[PDB]
């Protein structure tokens, strides 16, 4: 099977229909504060009404806070759109990085579209280059055979495509797509060395129309609108060759973007679907993202935010000198929920290391697991956690297949914490 | 009817469909001829 | 249930401005209350920009975080309604890599104003069922001269028996816009349409800048075809071909500027074609951007001096009262009057926007409690369950030496 | 001056520079959008005139590589995943594979079985995939079809494998299905019955 | 033989018994038996190749072979398992943003090998005749075992008419492409005419039936296919490196597709091994960024080496060990290196001569490394060479501990370079 990570063993918030935490579910434990609030919240996105409202998690270091958006995806399910980020990735070389946070927001939400789609193919029969414009190609097909006029782009594509007759072929008159797939299968003797394969005869109608249920981002609306890949003129051929280097985009486009999506709901065919954005290191953000982020969140059209940080109050990024809790401004605190979390205790510690243990599947004595709790009570949680993997390989390479004591105080003294190097170092 | 899809191929049903793309609408802008009737002194 | 792109939004209440005919003040009507000297300062500002004889002033709104200097300013936006141009824009957008500085500014003044004309085109149809000349029509036949890509084109072109789109008789170019008059089942009117200067340059400026409008791309226009664009755009209106509608603008927390674009502002604000400005900034004395220096909200003496303030004071608890209900309705959620006071108490001692959340957290926890009324109990256990800026800053402060750099 | 040597491989196991572009490009756009037109009411002629001017310039000076240029940027709009799908789909033509193979060494031409008429279809596809012959024999062909395909049979021995429609000569045939009516080759029938599928084929009694 | 005699040519492995107990000397290298240790557990669940997001640090003094560490490991990995060592200091660029850099680097780390069956056929070119007006042909092969002739394909005549091969020859043709190689000229291939022509060697006639189906397989890594697929003739940009910006959703497609490849027996994913030297030498953003970096499962191990203590952390004024923020730090494993023994270094240095090909006197040996001792090892590594050189020179073999001397005298070191500085402090400006 796949590789398994950290964040594997979570599968789902643990909560019951009452709307209480149990203590053991999903792969969590304690924190029940945390799990009913995460319920509170994807109930509130459920609701699929409300838009602009924004949350923030804090806590001790390495409490799972990370591990609290990945189960509420879990509990989310696939319909609704998702977006994680850092604030790491805010900073770019080819365009400003409110333009990227604008990007992100425009891709958190989502759409679905019903489309109707006509498409043409058969055995190419003739090909009547007549009067440019009038390009008629017949075409051969179980059931039949039909010519159509065509357009000189279509008769192009075809004279790219390398076709004369007998062989199959697949025209899409939306897309205007053109496209082969080899020689028909009647031909399937006449050489016996010929390279070209061969696929039979089409088993339906020549035309044929079907609906399908795609699904896009506005985000990605907006981006294939801006750079006309589209299109055939010479003109538009030339823009397309230049360099792709993303560009900001003008607000105006997405005004009108807007409206024709409304104008789409109105026809009923397209509904909408809005997603949630979560941002990690968020205390990484300048000033000006916080400054952004004030008018951004405004917007009627604004999905729900997360955040996370891990720190006190410290200096502000961008500002050098000012310190905020969190170091984020007070005044964008001003504008968000808070959720904290906890510490743990040994009894914990013991409960979630035989989670872990399940989920990679491993024996073990239940003496290297008090002694593994002791060491985690001591040390942080994640060091214990990374001390699995040595010790199933000290068993397995001795010929035992439980863990003992003796490979947990060995894997030990051969690697050591953070805080034991500083008073060693 | 339903054994035997299954039992001899279960794309003799739901047949695997290949993907494609949305082909959106071009976009038009209203305007007047007059942006362009002077600038040409001449 | 059905949405459009927009929702349910932090500041949808308002809707326009709870004002007099006379500019004066009623209490509480079009979804907002009180600060009714902002509120008449304000009705004065748009009876300025409705007459527009003026050109380029400016003024800012000050006043602590809270008070909602942005819900003034789209109510002054709805006041003005979808006839004039009016630009709103954060502070940190102004920083772009693809275009220089002053530029960004100066193309964001130029977007700001609003050219406006109308114009006519007569057309006329015949409902002409067969597609291929003979102008098959109803009303009224025509045979008239043929020519050629006309005849090459509609005559492959697919429509449905009797539909009459309205073609171009002055013209003949197919316009595949109207409907048939009778066969399936003429104004020459006044076309009018809004253009800024940013508009007509870009359109100028090369052989397709429509896209530079949508792609963002275009950067550091020469200001020789602004200049001349300016001059054009004047001797249009002289000669009554054209009018002016000057537009307004608007910007946000402008306390980050740098001290280059304040005067650069200073600078352009003395031009001419400048449309209204207004401004946004909550902080008292502040440094200023680029340096040490503390300033007035962190702003240039100098520009401070030609410009001009109005200010915001808190809410009191009659305020608070009728804003928490006229909200609560908004989402459409139903308290119990004791519900409605221990809120407002709260919301008095912690902050006007905990308020504002903890309404729609309650409707869901009642929504779960599967009734249809929110009591106390039901805020007490929201407000347990999160936390506002004090608690939260406190909890900190027990674990502060958990949270590294504190 | 010129060494140009050549474009070696990106560390593709031998082959290279194309096989890897074939096996790898398959991203298609979600959306594809058409250029922005501008809508004015009847423009100047002027304008008219240099824009048709710079038409035409575009041309001739393209021409003779406008071809060659318009083969890329034509950015691909979808796929089709190949009969290598079978390998998930049905066990069966993936299990005969080998047996055919075996058939294909020895060279016994080679009728099938089956009933559903669209199995004949994707077993084309197979056939197809694999690079062998083919005779479609089905039920809406006239008798005289039908001899005139047993004449091709007979007269040519160029095809190896023929398919039969479940209606109604060489020496290698295998029963692929199950049916009521009564109407040294080894008949491995196609019963992949790992479950009730072997009962499913024993009793067939009104029980 | 582009290569040449390296500081760390001499390793050629880790030198540790099945039981992971180190050699006191094998595959060149002894020291360290702990972090040896260490190493051959790394190295095992490698192999095991089971989980994915783990990292470790190497800590200790300069010059302690924290290198050699890890390039043993590189050699006793293997080509097939990909690798890649990288420097802190390169990431930055002015093309494109560090979190870019940094993906591109995790992309290219992890590999994939793609599995495909083939369909191919080989022969000698028995006879061949062409028949231009289209052009009718016919053709014939044969092998060691039997013979058959064919006819001729259309593009199969253009194919051949532009290969122009000799009748005769061996050659291998695949149906599918329809695209001939070469394999060798035969006997009576190259046996050629009177006129000279060209001259060459044979080789044996093909054996076995003409058709041999045959599977094969290749490898490619993440960044590769991103980088291929993502302009649409970005192909060639592969080389010339200008890749910008690659988007997010074309990696979330890649993952999906790949994913979907992976569970159907198509191809199989291979977890490769990222070093990056002088970690240090990131900033705060690259810390931050990598700290998520390894919750995605197509996450390779890192190794990571740097000597320092309570650092300011770069990009701020935070000392901390290493210079690593505690976040990163509680997140990953150690391990130290002691400073050498007086024994072992004679070990060593008797390595590296054999290494050098110069062999030389005892009390050369002894008072070389009392010497390095007391100076450092990496004096000691130079002054070999030119010892070598002075010897030579002398027009004898074995170096002897005057010679030594000499080039000690010739050469100043680090401590006698700040005595000197020191002996004139005012000969250099800005002391
Ligand atoms: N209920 C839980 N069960 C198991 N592990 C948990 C739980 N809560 C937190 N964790 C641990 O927290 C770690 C993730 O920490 P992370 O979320 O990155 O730190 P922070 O919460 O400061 O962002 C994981 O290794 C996970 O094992
Ligand atoms: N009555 C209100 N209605 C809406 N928003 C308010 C109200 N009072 C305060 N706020 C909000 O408090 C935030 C910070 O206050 P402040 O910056 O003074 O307001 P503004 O953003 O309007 O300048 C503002 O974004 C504003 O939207
Ligand atoms: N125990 C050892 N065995 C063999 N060679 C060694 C040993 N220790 C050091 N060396 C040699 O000395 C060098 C030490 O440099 P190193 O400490 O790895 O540099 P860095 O401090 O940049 O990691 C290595 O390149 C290696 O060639």
């Amino acid at each position: 099977t796949q590789r398994i990570a950290s964040h594997s063993h979570v599968k789902g918030l643990g909560l019951d229909e009452s709307g209480l935490a149990k203590q053991a579910a999903s792969g969590l434990v304690g924190q029940e504060n945390a799990r009913e609030a995460c319920g509170v919240i994807v109930e509130l996105i459920k609701s699929k009404k409300m838009a602009g409202r924004a949350v923030l998690l804090a806590g001790p270091p390495g409490t799972g806070k990370t591990a609290l958006a990945l189960a509420i995806a879990q509990e989310l399910g696939s319909k609704v759109p998702f977006c994680p980020m850092v604030g790491s990735e805010v900073y770019s070389t080819e365009i400003k990085k409110t333009e990227v946070l604008m990007e992100n927001f425009r891709r958190a939400i989502g759409l679905r579209i019903k489309e109707t789609k006509e498409v043409y193919e058969g055995e190419v029969t003739e090909l009547t280059p007549c009067e440019i414009s009038h390009v008629i190609i017949g075409l051969k097909t179980a059931k039949g055979t039909k010519q159509l006029k065509l357009d000189p782009s279509i008769f192009e594509s075809l004279q790219k495509e390398r076709v004369e007759a007998g062989d199959v072929i697949y025209i899409e008159a939306n897309s205007g797509a053109v496209k082969r797939q080899g020689r028909c299968d009647t031909y399937a003797t006449e050489f016996d060395l010929e390279a070209e394969e061969y696929v039979p005869l089409p088993k339906g109608d020549v035309h044929k129309k079907k609906e399908i249920i795609q699904d896009v981002t506005l985000h990605d609306l907006d981006v294939a609108n801006a750079r006309p890949q589209g299109g055939q003129d010479i003109l538009s051929m030339m823009g397309q060759l230049m360099k792709p280097k993303k560009t900001e985009i003008t607000d105006k486009l997405r005004g009108e973007i807007n409206k024709v999506v409304n104008k789409y709901i109105d026809q009923g065919i397209a509904e909408l679907v809005p997603g949630v954005l979560f941002v990690d290191e968020v205390h990484m953000l300048d000033i000006e993202c916080f400054t952004y982020l004030h008018r951004a969140l405004e917007s009627s059209i604004a999905p729900i935010v997360i955040f996370a940080s891990n720190r006190g109050n410290c200096v502000i990024r961008g500002t050098e000198d000012i310190t905020s809790p969190h170091g984020i401004p007070l005044d964008l605190l001003d504008r968000v929920m808070i959720i904290r979390t906890m510490l743990y205790t040994p009894q914990e510690m013991k409960q979630i290391i035989k989670i872990r243990a399940q989920t990679e599947g491993i024996n073990i004595s239940e003496e290297a697991l008090n002694h593994l709790g002791e060491i985690g009570t001591k040390t942080t949680l994640r060091y214990s956690v990374q001390l699995l993997t040595p010790a199933n390989l000290l068993a397995k390479i001795n010929g035992k297949d439980s863990i003992e004591k003796e490979h947990v105080e060995e894997i030990s003294e051969l690697f050591y914490d953070a805080k034991s190097s500083a008073k060693i170092l | 009817v339903r054994l035997q899809r299954i039992c001899n191929h279960p794309g003799l049903v739901e047949p695997r469909h290949p993907g494609s793309s949305y082909v959106a609408g071009p976009l038009e802008y209203p305007s007047a001829s007059l942006i362009l009737k002077a600038l040409e002194r001449d | 249930d059905v949405t459009r792109i927009e929702r349910i939004g932090a500041h949808s209440h308002i809707r326009g401005l709870g004002l007099d005919d006379a500019l004066e003040p009623r209490q509480a009507s079009q979804g907002m209350v009180g600060q009714l000297a902002a509120r008449r300062a304000a009705g004065v500002v748009l009876e300025m920009i409705r007459e527009g004889k003026i050109a380029g002033r400016a003024v800012l709104i000050a006043g602590q975080p809270g008070t909602g200097k942005t819900a003034i300013a789209m109510g002054m936006a709805q006041a003005l309604g979808p006839d004039t141009p009016f630009t709103a824009i954060a502070g940190s957008e102004i920083f772009s890599l693809e275009m220089s500085k002053t530029e960004a500014l100066t193309q964001a003044f130029r977007r700001s104003i609003g050219v406006r004309i109308k114009e006519e085109t007569e057309i006329i149809e015949g409902e002409v069922v067969e597609i291929q000349l003979t102008l098959k029509t109803t009303e009224m036949e025509t045979i008239y001269d043929l020519g050629t890509k006309m005849i090459e084109s509609l005559t492959k072109d697919k429509v449905q028996a009797g539909d009459v789109i309205t073609i171009d008789k002055a013209t003949g170019k197919i316009s595949k816009l109207g409907r048939s008059f009778t066969r399936a089942r003429q104004k020459r009117k006044e076309v009018v349409h809004t253009v800024s200067l940013h508009e007509i340059d870009v359109i100028n400026s090369r052989t397709q800048g429509f896209l530079a409008l949508f792609s963002g791309d275009t950067g550091e226009i020469k200001s020789e075809v602004r200049e001349q664009i300016n001059a054009k755009v004047a001797e249009w209106r002289e000669e009554g071909k054209a009018e002016i509608i000057p537009g307004v603008l608007f910007i946000d927390e402008v306390h980050m500027l740098d001290i280059e674009s304040f005067s650069f502002l200073n600078r352009a604000l003395e031009s001419d074609m400048a449309p209204v400005l207004i401004m946004a900034t909550n902080r008292g004395i502040t440094r200023i951007r680029g340096t040490s220096y503390q300033s007035p909200h962190g702003i240039p003496i100098d520009l401070l001096d030609r410009l001009l303030i109005v200010s915001t004071t808190p809410y009191s608890e009659k305020d608070t009262k009728q804003i928490l209900r006229i909200r609560c309705e908004e989402e459409d959620v139903e308290m119990s009057e004791d519900a409605y006071t221990v809120l407002t108490r709260i919301g008095l001692e912690t902050s006007l926007r905990y308020a504002i959340q903890l309404i729609t957290a309650a409707s869901l926890v009642c929504r779960k409690r599967k009734g249809t009324e929110v009591q106390v109990d039901d805020i007490k256990r929201v407000y347990s369950l999160f936390l506002d800026e004090s608690r939260s800053t406190q909890y900190m402060k027990e674990y502060q030496d958990a949270f590294l750099f504190n | 001056e010129s060494p140009s040597e050549l474009m070696l491989t990106l560390c593709r196991c031998g082959e290279s520079l194309q096989d890897v572009i074939d096996r790898v490009a398959f991203v298609i756009p979600p959306v594809v959008a058409a250029p922005p037109s501008l809508r004015v009411p009847r423009p100047p002629p002027l304008y008219s005139h240099r824009m048709r001017i710079l038409r035409q310039g575009l041309r001739e000076h393209a021409a003779p590589y406008f071809q060659q240029l318009r083969q890329t940027t034509a950015p691909r709009l979808l796929q089709f995943p190949e009969l290598r799908l079978v390998q998930f789909d049905s066990g069966k033509l993936e299990a005969l594979a080998i047996l055919l193979q075996k058939l294909k060494s020895e060279g016994r031409r080679v009728l099938i079985l089956s009933q559903m008429i669209l199995m004949l279809d994707i077993l084309e596809m197979f056939l197809n995939f694999h690079y062998l012959t083919y005779v479609r024999i089905d039920e809406n062909a006239s008798s005289e079809q039908r001899q005139e395909l047993m004449r091709s049979f007979n007269r040519d021995r160029r095809i190896f494998c023929a398919i039969l429609s479940t209606h109604s000569e060489a020496d290698t045939v295998v029963f692929y299905d199950n049916d009521l009516n009564p109407v040294d080759i080894h008949i491995y029938r196609l019963v992949s019955g790992n479950s009730i599928e072997e009962k499913l084929l024993k009793n067939g009694t009104k029980d």
